[PDB]
């Protein structure tokens, strides 16, 4: 979904997960995330959609495990940025949740969860 | 003075979207313009080329302010232009805030802060 047309696209009630990842980053597992959302005891109007926001390279390397579910879209973007987080209804949705994706960073220990706090 | 008028509104603007949109010119975006401008004006010919020729730099100061608004803070001088001797040297140094009594040369170069027209 590109800027445009996810804000043509109206989103209310959904899921917006915003991942900090790379080409190189170690792979969390999104499936582990997504699947318990997909539980098969929630009605199929039930369902919450969920909205990727983070680089699209990241996310080529978990599509293959995540394009057998109903309803998943991604935005390529960055969570840090306000045109991104308007354009999917940040305002609008059930839940959003910050993932430090790129949790293989070996810095100083505080210094690690710079992103998810900005 | 060295960003060119920096203002919160349009950082803030500038921090929704990381970029500069363009807008549609208003009486009050038009007003936005009148400010002062950093530039440097030459004695040789103008309107002070009198005061070129060993005059005071206060006179110029206090002439430049009452009829253009123009603030002069600083002389821009050849480095050799106290020397006796013809130089080819082009270098000039700064120099800030002259007094009254400081005299000028016909090869200076003003700073100065002049009014949008």
């Amino acid at each position: 979904l590109t800027r445009s047309e996810a804000a043509m696209t109206v989103l209310s009630g959904h899921v917006v997960v915003c991942i900090f990842g790379d080409v190189s980053s170690a792979l969390i597992g999104l499936r582990n995330l997504v699947m318990p959302l997909r539980a098969s005891n929630f009605h199929y109007h039930e369902l919450k959609h969920i909205v990727f926001v983070g680089s699209i390279e990241y996310l080529k390397r978990e599509w293959e495990t995540l394009h057998n579910f109903p309803k998943v879209s991604i935005l390529p973007g960055t969570p840090l940025s306000r045109a991104d987080l308007r354009a999917v209804n940040i305002n609008l949705c059930d839940m959003c949740v910050i993932l430090s994706a790129n949790q293989n960073n070996i810095d100083d220990t505080s210094l690690q969860d710079k992103e998810c706090i900005l | 003075l060295v960003t060119g008028g920096a203002t919160p509104e349009l950082e803030a603007l500038i921090a929704e979207e990381n970029a500069l949109r363009g807008g549609y010119s208003t009486p009050q975006t038009l007003a936005n313009r009148d400010r002062c401008r950093v530039a440097q004006l030459a004695l040789l010919d103008g309107p002070f080329a009198d005061l070129g020729d060993g005059g005071c730099y206060g006179d110029l100061f206090c002439k430049a302010l009452k009829t253009y608004n123009m603030l002069c803070f600083g002389i821009y001088r050849l480095r050799d232009a106290h020397l006796s001797t013809p130089s080819q040297c082009t270098k000039r140094y700064v120099i800030t805030n002259p007094p009254y009594e400081f005299e000028l040369v016909p090869t200076d170069l003003i700073f100065c802060l002049m009014q949008f027209d």
